């Protein structure tokens, strides 16, 4: 599943580590950042333990150095059943929701709850359905014979079940399951039994299902929901539609505190399980000082998932102020957060990453082509080469050779411009563009 | 009246017809899948209940 | 498609028919997708309530 | 079994006669602040005099939020407590002052008492006719019977209740509880008496209730006037026009008028005069108040002279700053001087090395961890050298590293490696200023 | 035959070997730009990568939007396309980033097929629950149907002996009219009697229609095609456009993935084009970094005729083309060159030909000289008034005197600025 063509992080697969939390030099589609990997694994173990809440971790470093890569790696290594919410800085400035309300909604999104509902479900292949009318003797007549692989028996109606079965046009001889605690018919498919008469359905029922034999089965159902879903459901008459449309509109706080108390009650009763989800925010330097102030308090609550942040700049002006604060963040948050630093890459690491992208993008790279690509990447940037590799393919089989060579790389380099060369050309051709003061020289002559 | 021919034939009668042939091949392969599953079930039942 | 004894037959059909037989314009209607978002979400909300 | 920088503070730890020892309630140091705040708890518990404010000032990582949480713990779970931050006052749905007014009303609660007599299988039902008028048809009376457990009893009623129970879609043989106050009755379910009526069914088995035919129970409810006035303003009902419209209206809260406030105040006043209701003033907490604005501050004064103003407590850490909204007003803690004149100030002081070391010991103990003596002693060293909170957060990664090499306790080299792995603010900004690659 | 600054661009005119000629496809010059554009054309035609970013930058009157239209036309109509201007992002109903995502989800197409089931015939009887009786040219069937469409038929004032058309899948109800078998019942009846349909009442057909993901999302979130009272009564309650939750997008992605995995549909990536991106806010610009680095986002192309400028939303950083370095790093740059005299003359004569105007060679020389003197767009704009001025004297050709008269009549930027500088009251 998970339809996708190609992602900028399609190669990273859940970090790479040993049992001793030691990162291998090359594991699961990434190279380098040993200390950062070890710190990420430490945080992953924290999340697995689930005994700690409301911890702030910040990832810092130069741009294009495994920041979002590390975030995706920890997200993948986290696996299912642990909520993970990745949010950009600019997704909260909405005219429909207050900024603190949106941050609250995200925090409630990143809290996993496991519940177990027990229902007595009966399944098995049927032969026909008996639905009778009201007569003098009693309410109705009904005797369902149900067959399975092992043993076949008969049951009777329940007055309401005639209406339930007549709600839909149930064909005779299908595998339908009934939970008497709910009464919901689950027409999974037709009765397998013998497929000689059931060999040409014309698709349908997805190859039916082989009956399991025994019928009296009570299997627990595990359902995973987050606090946001519960409060949104409680808020309105039909909260699910609001959940699927996003018109919640500033949910009231007393509902939230009641939900907190009631889920605590369920946790003590053993009915519910709490999963410490993760909230991730990118380029948080785009946030406002009000958001930082709200975070400063929302962190200390017991229902506070581990929050990871990544920025690019350093010593910048925090939005909403006029002083160039260090790291582009308020100082108190820097005090309350733990900083993870990422360092610059090496030519060997960049060449390994380029080869990983090549094998990921079905790109066959010649050794000299790899050398030239690594030289270009170390000269300008990782992403420049990481895009030139993909673009040079089209040139490769525009000359009908599947494997790329040096000439295709040279053509791609001479066809698509680099930031340094582009800025040099722009500076040497300042009169040709639009100035910051609206000064344009359209006329070539005079 | 030349450019419009090449702007219309990109998705014309033949392309849509060939796409319908593709989906026909797909559903025929699905029927083949159903047939092999059914016959395999028959072989399994020939030894699990005889 | 080597054979051509009827390769002009479709041309004749094209000329005489004027694509009112090859493909006529239908009564346009939207997609009829039926899975629904709330197909597997009533159980959870019912249990929660 | 999880904590986030708190939940180890168990009250204020103030003994009788208003005295605070060293180690109690997970609390160490800052005795005088605890004494003052305990006095504030006493004043709130007096429930005689309301409308005060108190702001406490200090540096970062001082325990202001801890102080407020200690207050809330000491008061107990009966009096309402509404924590808040300055930012949440801003909204895109109503005015800032209005939202302040909902919070103001939310702070104070009220406990109400009321007794209810309820009647609780069903033996039979039968209506009793000529309307003696232009009406089509009706029943003069309706006689029904309830089985219950503590004996059965028949019941005579009006065809209105017969209609209501018919709308409830309840079988003749079934368990029913009927409200004597207004007549509202809901289907309890299929009683246990008529078990396995057929082979398969879906109705709940609903074991028959054990009790008298009619039962009287005492109900005590604790609500705030904020629930009261929103309940008054919001419409209710079923199929009536405004009921469906409100059901589809997306009920955004909008600008509760003062007429509801006057009406509910009158009603609760006459109820407490009758002696059925008791009003419990609450305390409202605004953390990090520097983020407020001039309009909020002026309306805060106006609401502070109000009639039913709850005691509020404020927190800040700013100094000789300029209050937001203006630029010519430089005031302490970013609070306008007119507001400052209207409340008291509680001072808090930074800890020492010994106090930080004791905090580390307490925090290690609560999380069920073992710390070596030398390791704890060095943890105090960069606790004082860098910050208390950095060393407080460092503990969990150290525990993880100890788990790596299969050792419950924490050693010196483990915390050294942990410090090397994760950087503090000073080291981070040192790297930021040293490099020139946009970092 | 309306012509407006374009429609003379019939494509890049690139060779199958990836070498562009000099004059072809209504294009002259810009060989490097055309070659790179064709390379990007084959890139998108590969339909294997996603979230790629290309920016083409150059001064005004360099055919940047012309190049974008050229690549769009070369791709064809199978691929989805949606031109955009940066200022269109700012809205008042929804946040800007949500509109950006909405336009992201409208830039990828889905080709789907489904079977349409219909029932048409003569109205015979209406038995309440609801059962109906249909009469065809030869067949006749009785149908039991939901009371909703029964009430719709009642609202549709359907009489006895009428002929109706029903779409089974959507419950669409439409009455064709009344059968001509019972037609001349009245001398001047207003109802238009129609002949009986031919064929079975039950009919099955196949469609191959195409939709985009944004269409699926809005259809799921907002149903706006109902027929019974409840449907449009509900849908008229919330006319304002709202936000779309990400979980809805994930659910839609899951269902389309299932559809393509089963084998009744395939995915078609597309192109998103934003023109004059220099004015975009900083928040949207930093949002593009997250939006692009995804799995489904299509390729995007930007245009910006700027230099050392400060991006909107900040006041400190001066960046090339009004784009901060963070977005520059994940960007490919295409350089466009200014034209020259002979290319200007060729452009002018080609534009005249596409405007079916007769022009004399000396007039073309004068036009080229003036265009070099002031601008190409000036001459392109003023050539048509020259044509009408010649037409006034009943001449189908263009004479130098006519062009000089038109240039006297209509001003340019430099002359207007010079007049403004020496003006009494800011004329
Ligand atoms: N360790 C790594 N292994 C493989 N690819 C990497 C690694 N680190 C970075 N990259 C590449 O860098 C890109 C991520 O850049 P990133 O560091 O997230 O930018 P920013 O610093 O702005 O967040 C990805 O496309 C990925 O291909
Ligand atoms: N005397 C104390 N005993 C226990 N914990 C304390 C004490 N003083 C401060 N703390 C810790 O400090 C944290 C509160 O910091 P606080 O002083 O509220 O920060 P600020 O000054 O920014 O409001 C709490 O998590 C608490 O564990
Ligand atoms: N090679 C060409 N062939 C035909 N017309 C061109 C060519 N180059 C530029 N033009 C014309 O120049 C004009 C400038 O195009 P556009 O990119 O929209 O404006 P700008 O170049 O100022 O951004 C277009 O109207 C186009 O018709
Ligand atoms: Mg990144
Ligand atoms: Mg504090
Ligand atoms: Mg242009």
């Amino acid at each position: 599943k998970s339809l996708s063509l190609i992602a900028a992080h399609s190669h990273i697969t859940g970090l790479g580590l040993d049992e001793n939390l030691q990162p291998r030099p090359t594991s699961e589609g990434m190279v380098g950042q040993l200390q950062a990997r070890r710190a990420a694994g430490v945080i992953l173990k924290m999340v697995q333990n689930g005994t700690i809440a409301g911890r702030a971790v910040l990832v810092a470093g130069p741009p294009s150095t495994g920041k979002t890569a590390l975030a995706m790696g920890v997200s993948q290594s986290l696996g299912k059943d642990v909520p993970f919410t990745a949010i950009a800085g600019s997704e909260i400035f909405s005219l429909e929701l207050s900024k603190t309300e949106a941050l609250t909604q995200a925090f409630r999104k990143s809290i996993g709850i496991k519940i177990k509902e027990e229902t007595e479900l009966i399944e098995g292949e049927v032969v026909e359905i008996q639905i009778d009318r009201s007569i003098t003797g009693g309410h109705k007549q009904g005797k369902l014979t149900i067959k399975t692989t092992d043993m076949e028996t008969i049951y009777e109606l329940g007055n309401k079940m005639i209406d339930g079965l007549t709600k839909e046009k149930v064909l005779a001889g299908d595998v339908i399951s009934i939970d008497k605690a709910s009464g919901k018919i689950t027409k999974l498919g037709r009765s397998f039994a013998r497929s000689r008469d059931y060999d040409a359905m014309g698709a349908d029922t997805r190859f039916v299902q082989c009956p399991e034999g025994e019928l009296q089965k009570r299997k627990t159902v595990v359902h995973t929901v987050s606090l946001h879903e519960i409060d949104v459901i409680n808020s309105r008459t039909q909260g699910f539609l609001a959940l699927f449309t996003g018109d919640t509109g500033e949910i009231r706080s007393e509902v939230r505190d009641q939900i907190n108390t009631k889920v605590a009650e369920w946790k003590e009763e053993g009915k519910a399980e709490i999963v410490p989800g993760v909230l991730f925010i990118d380029e948080v330097h785009m946030l406002d000082i009000e958001c930082f102030s709200f975070i400063n308090r929302a962190l200390e609550d017991e229902f506070a998932p581990i929050v990871m942040m990544a920025t690019n700049r350093g010593v910048s002006k925090t939005r909403g102020t006029n002083y160039k604060s260090p790291h582009g963040l308020p100082l108190d948050l820097l005090d309350r957060s733990i900083i993870i630093t990422t360092k610059s890459y090496n030519e060997q690491e960049i060449k390994t990453i380029l080869s990983i992208r090549a094998q990921e993008e079905e790109v066959e790279l010649s050794s000299d082509a790899l050398d030239l690509l690594t030289k270009t990447g170390v000269e300008t940037s990782l992403r420049y080469s990481s895009n030139l590799i993909s673009v040079a393919q089209q040139i490769a089989m525009k000359r009908k050779n599947n494997t790329v060579e040096v000439e295709d790389v040279k053509r791609a380099y001479l066809l698509f411009l680099d930031s340094a060369r582009s800025v040099k050309y722009v500076q040497e051709n300042e009169s040709q563009y639009i100035d910051d003061q609206g000064n344009v020289q359209i006329s070539i002559a005079k | 009246l030349n450019d419009e021919l090449v702007l219309h034939n990109k998705d014309g009668f033949l392309a849509r017809q060939e796409f319908l042939q593709r989906v026909g091949s797909a559903e025929d392969e699905r029927y083949k899948e159903l047939r092999r599953q059914q016959l395999a079930q028959q072989l399994q039942q020939d030894s699990e209940a005889s | 498609n080597f054979m051509s004894i009827v390769n002009c037959l479709m041309q004749l059909r094209k000329v005489c028919n004027h694509p009112n037989l090859f493909e006529v314009r239908p009564i346009l209607t939207s997609f009829v997708l039926e899975h629904c978002v709330a197909s597997d979400y009533k159980d959870v909300e019912r249990t929660l309530l | 079994t999880r904590t986030a920088a708190h939940t180890h503070i168990k009250g204020l730890g103030l003994d009788e006669s208003g005295v605070a020892k060293r180690v109690e309630g997970g609390f160490v140091g800052q005795i005088e602040a605890r004494e003052a705040c305990g006095v504030i708890v006493d004043l709130i518990k007096a429930k005689k005099m309301s409308g005060r404010a108190i702001l406490l000032a200090g540096g970062p990582s001082t325990g202001k939020t801890a102080l407020a949480l200690a207050i809330s713990q000491e008061l107990g779970p009966k009096v309402p407590f509404c924590p808040l931050v300055g930012s949440e006052l801003y909204s895109v749905e109503v005015k800032k002052t209005e939202t302040l007014m909902e919070n103001f009303r939310r702070a104070i609660g009220l406990r109400i008492k009321e007794t209810k007599e309820v009647y609780e299988e069903v033996t039979e039902l039968t209506p009793e006719e000529n309307p003696l008028g232009g009406y089509g048809k009706t029943i003069s009376h309706v006689i029904v019977g309830l089985k219950s457990a503590k004996g059965t009893k028949t019941l005579r009623l009006d065809p209105t209740i017969y209609e209501s129970i018919q709308r409830e879609k309840v079988s003749i043989g079934d368990v029913i509880y009927i409200e004597a106050n207004t007549g509202a009755v809901k289907r309890v379910g299929r009683s246990d008496a008529y078990a396995t009526e057929f082979d398969l069914e879906t109705e709940e088995y609903v074991p028959l209730p054990k009790g008298e035919v009619h039962k009287k129970k005492e109900i005590v409810q604790d609500v705030t006037l904020h629930d009261l006035d929103v309940a008054n303003a919001r419409p209710q009902g079923g199929q009536d026009v405004i009921s469906m419209m409100g059901q589809l209206l997306k009920p955004k809260k909008t600008e509760i008028t003062e007429k509801l406030r006057q009406e509910v105040n009158k009603v609760v006043a006459k109820y407490i005069d009758q002696g059925v209701a008791e009003l419990i003033p609450g305390v409202l907490f605004i953390d990090e108040v520097n983020m407020l604005d001039i309009e909020i501050f002026t309306y805060l004064n106006k609401a502070l002279e109000s009639n039913i103003a709850p005691v509020v407590v404020l927190a800040s850490n700013r100094g000789m700053t300029t209050v937001r909204g203006t630029e010519d007003v430089i005031s302490p803690h970013g609070v306008p001087p007119d507001l400052i004149d209207r409340l008291l100030i509680v001072r808090t002081l930074p800890y020492d090395k010994d106090e930080i070391r004791t905090i580390i010991e307490r925090r290690a103990t609560v999380e069920r961890l073992q710390v070596e003596s030398s390791a704890l002693d060095l943890l105090a060293t960069m606790g004082t050298e860098t910050s208390l909170r950095y060393a407080l957060q460092l503990l969990a990664p150290c525990g993880i590293l100890a788990q790596t090499s299969n050792r419950k306790e924490i050693v010196v080299n483990d915390v050294n490696e942990a410090k090397l792995l994760f950087l503090d603010a000073k080291r981070s900004t040192k790297i930021l200023e040293t490099s020139a690659n946009y970092l």
